[PDB]
RNA sequence: UGGGAGAGGUA
DNA sequence: ACCACAACGAGTTACCTCTCCAAGTGTCAAATTTACCCAATTTTATTCAATA
DNA sequence: TATTGAATAAAATTGGGTAAATTTGACACTATAATGGGTTCGCTCGTTGTGGT
């Protein structure tokens, strides 16, 4: 419902579809502060476990 | 079951697992292509499994041995 | 998609290099003739992509055909514009620069690893003294920072032996040549040499910090940037605004303005300029990063043109405002709409009214999807255009897709967990919600202009949830307490009383009927009346010992109304319940004892049919308000003239010199209170029982039927001291000092105040309306710091299989009980059995959930103490078991494993903020020759136990009071035998004989000076300050001796019986005078919210305690100063433990007597920190649950106890090592307790020593802090210290707190979740 | 040019007026705000001023001001006050003379105030002389007391001194606790002008001074006998003795209808004479958005019970009849302005 | 496009 | 060692409503791309025949 | 009668480099005397970090 690009638009046609089932990824505001965090001068990153 | 859930919450005994295995149900008959083993009564697919899950034909083990069963057929 | 855990550490600047995608040179924009970035720009498309989606800059390959080729005439990778906020740059500083956190964010932790002062270290960065790297001669060791002075004169001394240098460069010259490893060999050889706690304290800080380094992986020499980044510029825009002008970012201005000094100092070096104009290059370029990386840290913050300070990426990172706060924790969410609310009168408890447009653009693809499958549109476009026009076939489209179809209503603020919830819609027409009356006080609603948000649930998961979860049928309990939280209010109150409240002579009465419908029959059709009193034949059920319900057949005597009442009370409950007049409570009682018997339908039915009754006769009623209502006594104008007279009479007494002006002025303030009570209770009278013009039996007294007075003994809305300011007096107003003026407002709202009385009474009033609105603010930052404190707290197991638990009993503190055993214990598990002879034996077993049952055999049996499993003694890690948590409060149950016990703890502390025979134990008594009980210890207290087991009164006599019975007789009523000196202390003895005043010489230690107040010449202490040289060594010591003279000895001991009395005391008896067991020589004279939360912050209160530290004798170790000192010596081992106490505080327990374990001897409030680590954590948690309980229940509110438990649990999270054991856990730092206990479980399971530990309460938000999540910690506050400290550390967040999974976007490891979670465990730990 | 739009453009005190009806509009043109360029500031202040002095006395208004977090620090100004050639605040009080209350009227700030004994203003007298008792109730210092009649220094001019404007309009306000009559001086700045207005019932006499005051009426400037009528123009032909000698005694009163104001409500001037009546100078030509007769007039008279219906008021709740939709007593104009502006974009 | 300030208001 | 000063941070939640935020043009050394030359490798077709 | 292990041209691809085109940032354009600057305080409470006796 939310900064879900790929996301939201699975979710609109997938409720088109009657199909009440998501399929959520990451947030874009979550991406933002990984990238502002970046631009600071720290090396925040996911780790792939 | 359209206003309350308790009676499906004292057959399950956990309110989350409840959801779960609810949902799952609900899955099964809004795409999964499914009949209910309820009478409808004109309800949606939520309500038909908490009302599966209060008669006493849903559980968490009844799905899971009829999900091998079918996969042992279509195997 | 796939990931695990979330690391962070210093970025290299290979590694920054390496995230770039080409290095930004030119500080332009973009041209402004046209709107295309400039090459080697902050938006140059060559770097961070192209403007249009596969589209080059100059238009030569505008088509998806070259998916991605450089178009060689612009050199533009013909890509999807979404690389634009993705692609990033860097910027090549010419000069390396110092990073501004590292450096100013403190502790500064460049100093701290180089053991440099800030001062030190900014005087070099600031080009002002040179600091030399290395010296191969002995007079210059590293980092001696030299003066301009010193450089020149030792360079014409030396010249190429050393080589000092200035800036970042020297610095970083500085951390690159500094050995990591070498360093911390040689500070843990330091450590063991330096013995005071600060200095070792330093030494910890420093070898933390190195061994952080070293253990992360990092470089030191990092921390100086050489290479910058840039952020993509599609994360800061260009926005245009309306005039054709623009309002550029600020960190496009604060980038432009480090690319232009990058660039003149690139300039300035090659071009050789002077040293002067380089180094003030040098310094504007460093100041100009520090600004872009945090403004205002530093300096003056670099304003823009509107005199405003410039955003950073700091400011974009914290705050409240911030990307936590504002975008990750909580965002904007589609498919929601807001509007005002009305009420839903005739809805159920489960429905709520929803407007027909809204709802229309709250499901729309639902809709659409309808209308596809139903075949009545081709297309997505002709579906969108049919909704568009609204045909009817979409009406019932909407129809169909709103049936079962739940929406959640949520109200701001959310304090609790019962603003949001679920609701069945019906389709309405209109614009505002109609929303159900029961559930108003749970969203703390009322309809003067409330809005409320609606959210539509998408998924089968969430329509589930809603459903199951946050139905409005499913959450009838609170979650706090026990109490239903659907109580009718005040119309369904107000109808229900009128309906059962009875009259003596109405309509129709004395008659017989056959049942409540005949009672219906009757008052419908007009032969008899709502109060008559009648005989009607009630058929009541009863559920039997099975579960089963008998039933039974009699003539009650009642009234009509509460037979018509009986026609909605379900079968199950007895007549006992509507057999009285009903108000607020009565009903809410009766809604709870429907829960208890019956469970839940039968409660949600039956408070949807009190709520219709209720709203139907009072409507019938008819009540109203008038001014004839406000019925005045008669006698207001005698109490006032006789009020008046009295102050006439003081004010002519005052006149006559003979009473002064405070106790004159308090006399005035109590002769005004005693006329103000009199008036009231006289309005009181007059309006509840005027009611008395009646017939057949007689002319005789009743309740009043004034419906001022019905609306406030209702409990319906109102109170007696609302009911005193409408009909009494208006009463005693404050000035805004807090100081009661000397005269009262001596009207009312009925006759009306005047404008001096007015103008008095707005200081109050405009008070109290700042008080609401600080205290909102106050109350939701508290709330705030409380959920972050306990958000990771889940129930993970069902049974930790523990033994420690928690002495409940019920405090009767003051003179009565405040709360019984009963809801004291309701709910609880038991650590163990109860075990007594008592008058049953009664054994329950390890481990029983407490029902009222069983809450009723320990009150049957007697019991007064009960050790009950508490959260704070649960032996899980990583959570808290089922059975130390207990009975779930919102379902009755015990709780189920994957509940957010903190979240839920946290909200019902935070939510009322807005509404902010005798016995004797612990005795050392002394009997004299008149067997007088003056009781000579300091901890004594007295118990009134029963006749059957239970203590029923509690006081702590002070040492000194005077008691006349003593133990084992019955008490009696009224015979108040507490009686004390309220003003001073006496120093009584123990031995009889006749005293002789040794040990003490006239003149110094004791001044000469027969008394003027009593005539005879008795000897006077004086204090040791003014003493003379003679004074310096002996203490005053009263050596009581008996009648012989010599000094006796006491049994059990060999020490003389003196005692050294302290000074400034009076003596009045002399030598040659007998003393007895017990009689004395000398009397020395003697917010609720902010409480709340400083005691869950644990600040220490602005006068402590001091309490004793080790049981033994005390004794003195220096003297001749206020600042003394104290020592505490055992019987068995040596102490150098010395206090130091200031004069200007008393003391409390004298230096003759041994003291116990931490019992105070300097009285005054407690400290926590101190209640801990002298008593444990048992008594630390009871402190905090009673003093925080304490203000709760003085504001009438009711908070169970393992919610405080829950929080104080989250508090207690930190140990300190005291000693090492085998682990690397090295000395006095602190670490998660969870750890400890995990180390020493695995250490006493191979077999080793293990460490030992001192637990350490922290405050809610220094634990918040500090808690082990840096992604938690970070996005509740102080985001700069955390990110840098964590950033330094190398740490890494697991994600295992319901912050950080919120934050990553994931399902929570609490509810539905929980399941996927451990699974998700058991998939990453098997394989 | 800068510095003086800069200051009338975007300082904090110059703000968008309420002009919702005329008593929002006079509320604005009278406040007084504590904040602002070189005064307090709103998060770092405390009760310490936010609270109501005794010297506000005549002075500030102790019931009109917002509730939200702004309440010390937004004031109104009371009836009769005026400010010193300092700027300092100052109310009128009638000077007693050996008893007897004279007309003379004394202009004292709060710290000339404090030396005087000043009698309340519901002391009752006999002739505009004396008092009738000889134990009046007086402030000084701050604090009230008893004085005698010949102690006494000053008197206070009217009932209405201490309250502001919209505190004043307020019928039986001494029955109403303070909270709500804050809360009802507040509320009725924001009342919408209905189609057809209606004066109140209940009223207090300030009334016709707001709505000649707001200058949102059309008062007659010359005494005279009305020419012509017309829904947009009254025409005025003046007497003689009112007329200058050189003009041509004719005064033209152009009405402003259907305006947008800054709230997006109406506003229009509607004539309340007639042909051929006669008026005098300061005299009501034409009614205002929210008045009649050239009195104020913010809602309607609405015949009411009190008694519960059904839960339909149930929690501050109101039930409507029928009569009031069918006779449009609650409908209001609201005129709304939309501008679409053809740019040029670089295509 | 849609950002940031300032002011006011509602619960 | 203990006290007395500086600096950071925090202060409810939404919701709304408004306004406001100078002129190219010719020249030089360096460094930067760019069309291109060429070995190492290796991917793909093509011959021999040899099992099947 | 056939399909395919080994072997081999052989041209395409990788990697490295390299001399010649080509950008790129700067600079010219010039001579009465001038020689040291403008910018926030009516916020509290608490906490933590710094310096003298
Ligand atoms: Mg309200
Ligand atoms: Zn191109
Ligand atoms: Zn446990």
């Amino acid at each position: 419902k939310s900064d879900d690009v790929n996301g939201r638009t699975k979710m609109y046609k997938n409720i088109v579809d009657g199909n009440h089932q998501m399929e959520p990824g990451m947030p874009e505001s979550f991406n933002v502060l990984l990238k502002e965090i970046r631009s600071l001068g720290i090396n925040i990153e996911l780790e792939d476990e | 079951a359209r206003v309350t859930v308790q009676d499906a919450v004292e057959k399950i005994g956990n309110r989350f697992d409840l959801v779960l295995v609810a949902a799952r149900r609900a899955r099964q008959m809004q795409v999964g292509g499914k009949d209910p083993l309820v009478p409808e009564e004109n309800d949606k697919t939520t309500v038909i499994a908490l009302r599966e899950i209060e008669e006493g034909l849903i559980n968490n083990q009844i799905l899971d041995v009829r999900e091998r069963q079918e996969q042992q057929e279509q195997e | 998609e796939e990931f695990d855990a979330i690391k962070i550490a210093l970025a290299s600047p290979d590694m920054i290099r390496s995230w770039s995608f080409g290095e930004v040179k030119k500080p332009e924009t973009i041209n402004y003739r046209t709107f295309k970035p400039e090459r080697d720009g902050l938006f140059c498309a060559r770097i961070f992509g192209p403007v249009k989606d596969y589209e080059c800059l100059c238009g030569k390959y505008k088509r998806l055909k070259h998916r991605g080729v450089i178009c060689e005439k612009c050199g533009v990778e013909v890509t999807q514009t979404k690389v634009r906020r993705e692609r990033m740059g860097h910027i090549e500083l010419a000069s390396p620069t110092a990073h501004i956190w590292f450096l100013k964010s403190l502790p500064s932790r460049i100093g701290l690893l180089l053991d440099m002062p800030l001062r030190d270290i900014e005087r070099v960065l600031y080009f002002e003294s040179y600091v030399v790297i290395e010296g191969g001669m002995t007079n210059l060791e590293r980092q001696q920072i030299l003066t301009e002075e010193q450089y020149l004169d030792a360079l014409e001394e030396f010249g190429d032996e050393f080589d000092a240098k200035m800036g970042a460069e020297a610095i970083q010259a500085l951390l690159k040549s500094m050995d990591l490893e070498q360093e911390c060999e040689q500070l843990r050889e330091e450590l063991n040499e330096t013995n005071s706690e600060t200095k070792r304290k330093k030494l910890t800080k420093r070898i933390k910090l190195l061994e952080a380094f070293v253990q992360s992986g990092n470089k030191p020499e990092w921390m100086i940037l050489t290479v910058l980044p840039v952020l993509p510029p599609d994360l800061r825009p260009l926005v245009p605004l309306d005039g054709g002008r623009f309002a550029t970012s600020d960190l496009n201005d604060l980038y432009r303005r480090v690319i232009n000094r990058n660039n003149r100092l690139k300039r300035l070096l090659d071009l050789a300029a002077p040293d002067i104009i380089v180094r003030n290059e040098k310094r504007m370029l460093q100041e100009a990063v520090d600004a872009l990386l945090d403004n205002g840290r530093r300096g003056r913050a670099i304003t823009g043109s509107n005199k405003r300070p410039l955003k950073s990426l700091a400011d974009m990172i914290k705050g409240k405002q911030g990307r936590f706060r504002q975008n990750l924790l909580g965002k904007r969410v589609d498919y929601s709409g807001r509007s005002v609310i009305t009420v839903g009168p005739y809805l159920r408890l489960h429905q709520c009214g929803l407007p027909k447009k809204m709802a229309l653009e709250l499901f729309k693809p639902f809709i659409y999807g309808k209308l596809e499958l139903r075949g009545l549109a081709t297309t997505i476009k002709a579906a969108k255009k049919m909704v568009e026009r609204e045909e009817a076939v979409v009406w019932d489209i909407l129809d169909e897709v709103i049936r079962e179809h739940p929406v959640l209503l949520n109200r701001a603020p959310t304090l609790h967990r019962l603003g949001i919830q679920a609701f069945e819609p019906v389709l309405i027409e209109g614009k505002a919600i109609q929303l159900h009356p029961l559930v108003c006080a749970a969203y703390n609603a009322d309809f003067d202009g409330d809005q409320m948000a609606v959210h539509v649930p998408l998924t089968l998961e969430a329509q589930l949830e809603a459903r199951a979860l946050m139905m409005s049928t499913n959450n009838i309990l609170s979650p706090a307490n026990g109490e239903p939280i659907i109580v009718p209010s005040q119309d369904v109150v107000l109808g229900l009383y009128y309906m059962t409240r009875d009259c003596v002579n109405a309509k129709g009465e004395g008659m017989v009927l056959t049942g409540p419908k005949e009672a219906e029959r009757l008052y419908r059709s007009g032969l008899a009346s709502l109060h008559a009193r009648v005989k009607v034949r009630i058929t009541e059920y009863e559920k039997d010992a099975n579960g089963e319900l008998v039933a039974k057949t009699s003539l009650k005597d009642t009234t009509v109304g509460r037979a018509i009442l009986w026609m909605i009370v379900p079968k199950g409950l007895p007549y006992s319940i509507v057999n009285q007049a009903l108000g607020k409570k009565a009903i809410s009682k009766m809604l709870n004892t429907c829960y208890r018997i019956l469970g839940l339908k039968p409660t949600v039915i039956f408070a949807d049919q009190i709520m219709y009754t209720g709203f139907a006769y009072a409507a019938r009623s008819g009540a109203s308000v008038g001014i004839d209502d406000m019925v005045i006594p008669e006698k207001k104008h005698e109490i006032i003239s006789e009020a008046e007279a009295e102050v006439a009479e003081i004010q002519e007494q005052f006149q006559s010199g003979l009473v002064t002006a405070g106790e004159r002025y308090n006399k005035v303030i109590d002769i005004w209170a005693a006329a103000n009570d009199r008036v009231s209770k006289a309005m009181m009278d007059n309006l509840q029982t005027e009611t008395v013009i009646n017939r057949d039996g007689q002319e005789e007294k009743q309740v009043s039927f004034n419906s001022i007075y019905m609306m406030a003994d209702s409990g319906a809305r109102g109170s007696a001291a609302q009911i005193r300011q409408l009909a009494g007096m208006r009463g005693l107003m404050a000035k805004p000092d807090g100081s009661i003026i000397e005269t009262p407002i001596t009207a009312n709202f009925r006759e009306g105040l005047n404008v001096l009385q007015y103008f008095i009474s707005t200081h109050g009033a405009r008070k109290g309306l700042a008080d609401t609105a600080l205290k909102t603010a106050n109350s939701g930052y508290l709330t705030r710091r409380l959920v972050d404190v306990a958000q990771d707290l889940v129930v993970t197991e069902d049974d930790c299989g523990t033994h420690e638990g928690i002495m409940m009993t019920p405090v009767i503190e003051g003179g009565d009980v405040k709360e019984p055993l009963r809801d004291r214990v309701l709910g609880r598990v038991t650590a163990e059995d109860v075990l007594k002879p008592g008058t049953a034996d009664i054994l329950v077993p390890r481990n029983t959930l407490l029902h009222e049952q069983w809450c009723d055999l320990l009150e049957e049996n007697s019991v007064d103490a009960v050790k009950v499993r508490s959260v704070v003694s649960c032996d899980t890690d990583f959570g808290v078991c089922a059975h130390c948590y207990g009975r779930d409060l919102a379902r009755g149950h015990i709780i189920n494993k994957g509940e957010a016990i903190g979240v839920i703890a946290a909200q019902s502390i935070g939510e009322p903020g807005t509404q902010l025979s005798i016995k004797l134990s612990n005795v050392k008594s002394v009997v004299n020759s008149s067997g007088k009980l003056v009781i000579t210890s300091r901890n004594t207290e007295l118990k009134l136990i029963d006749e059957f087991g239970r203590t029923k009164e509690s006081y702590k006599v002070p040492y000194g009071a005077v008691l006349a019975k003593g133990d084992g007789e019955q008490v009696a009523g009224g015979e108040t035998v507490a009686n004390w000196d309220p003003h001073t202390m006496p120093v009584i003895t123990e031995v009889s004989g006749f005293v002789r005043f040794t040990d003490m010489i006239d003149g110094q230690t004791i001044t000469r000076q027969t008394d003027e107040l009593t005539g005879l010449s008795s000897l006077v202490v004086l204090d040791s300050a003014e003493r003379t040289a003679g004074g310096k060594d002996l203490r005053p010591a009263l050596k009581i001796v008996d009648a012989q003279g010599n000094d006796v000895l006491i049994p059990g001991t060999d020490m003389p019986a003196q005692y050294f009395l302290p000074g400034k005391a009076i003596v009045q008896l002399e030598d040659g005078v007998q003393i007895s067991s017990g009689d004395t020589l000398a009397r020395i004279p003697q917010g609720g919210l902010p409480r709340v939360a400083d005691l869950f912050e644990a600040r220490r209160p602005k006068e402590p305690a001091i309490l004793a530290e080790i049981s033994g004798i005390v004794s003195f170790g220096k003297e001749t100063k206020g600042k003394r000192r104290l020592v505490i010596t055992p019987v068995d081992g040596s102490d150098p433990y010395e206090e130091m106490i200031p004069k200007w505080r008393q003391l409390n327990v004298f230096e003759g007597e041994r003291v116990e374990r931490g019992d105070v001897i300097s009285d005054g409030p407690e400290a926590p920190h101190d209640i801990l680590r002298l008593r444990g954590v048992h008594a630390v948690t009871r402190y905090i649950v009673n003093e925080v309980q304490d203000v709760y229940r003085l504001q009438g509110v009711k908070i169970n106890d393992k919610h405080i438990e829950v929080i104080v649990r989250q508090m207690l999270r930190k140990a300190t090592i005291v000693n090492a054991g085998s682990s690397d856990f090295l000395e006095g730092e602190q670490v998660e307790y969870s750890r400890v206990k995990i180390a020493n479980r695995e250490l006493e399971a191979n077999g080793k020593v293990g460490a030992t530990y001192s637990r350490d309460l922290l405050g809610i938000t220094k634990a918040s802090l500090a808690t082990e999540s840096f992604i938690s910690a970070a996005s509740f506050q102080e985001t700069t210290r955390v990110l840098t400290e964590a950033a330094v550390a190398g740490k890494r967040d697991e994600l295992r707190g319901l912050k950080e999974n919120v934050i990553v976007g994931r399902l929570i490891p609490a509810g539905t979740g929980y399941a996927y979670h451990q699974d998700r465990m058991r998939r990453r730990a098997a394989g | 040019s800068a510095a003086v739009k800069e200051f009338f453009g975007s300082s904090q005190l110059s703000q968008f007026m309420d002009q919702n009806n005329p008593l929002s509009e006079i509320t604005h043109k009278r406040r007084i705000s504590a904040l602002g360029p070189g005064g307090l500031t709103r998060e770092r202040a405390g009760f310490e001023v936010r609270d109501v002095h005794p010297t506000h006395y005549g002075r500030v208004c102790p019931i009109e001001t917002p509730e939200g977090p702004n309440i010390g620090l937004i004031n109104s100004l009371s009836v009769y006050a005026q400010t010193n050639e300092y700027g300092f605040l100052e109310t009128p009080y009638r000077k007693v003379t050996d008893g007897v209350v004279t007309d003379e009227i004394h202009y004292l700030s709060a710290i000339e105030e404090g030396n005087y004994v000043i009698a309340q203003a519901n002391s009752n007298l006999d002739e505009e002389g004396h008092f009738v008792e000889d134990l009046v109730t007086c402030r000084s210092k701050g604090e009230s007391s008893l004085f005698s009649r010949d102690q006494v220094d000053y008197m206070d001019v009217s009932t209405q001194q201490v309250v502001s404007v919209g505190a004043s309009l307020i019928p039986f306000l001494e029955h109403d606790d303070a909270n709500r009559a804050l809360m009802g001086a507040n509320m009725q700045r924001q009342a919408v002008p209905t189609l057809r207005a209606d004066k109140p019932l209940v009223g207090t006499g300030m009334e016709r001074a707001v709505a000649v005051d707001s200058g949102v009426t059309a008062v007659a400037k010359r005494g005279g006998v009305v020419q012509y009528v017309d829904a947009s123009r009254i025409v005025i032909k003046v007497n003689e003795d009112e007329m200058y000698p050189g003009e041509a005694g004719i005064d033209i009163y152009n009405l402003t209808k259907y305006t947008r104001s800054n709230q997006n409500t109406c506003i229009n001037q509607m004539p309340c004479v007639s042909l051929g009546e006669p008026v005098e100078r300061g005299d009501v030509l034409a009614d205002g958005p929210s008045t009649d007769l050239g009195e104020l007039a913010l809602g309607q008279n609405m015949r009411v019970a009190f008694m519960p219906w059904n839960g339909y008021n149930f929690e501050d709740s109101i039930l409507v009849s029928e009569r009031v939709v069918q006779e449009d007593r609650f409908t209001t104009i609201h005129i709304q302005e939309l501008a679409c502006v053809s740019r040029d974009t670089k295509l």
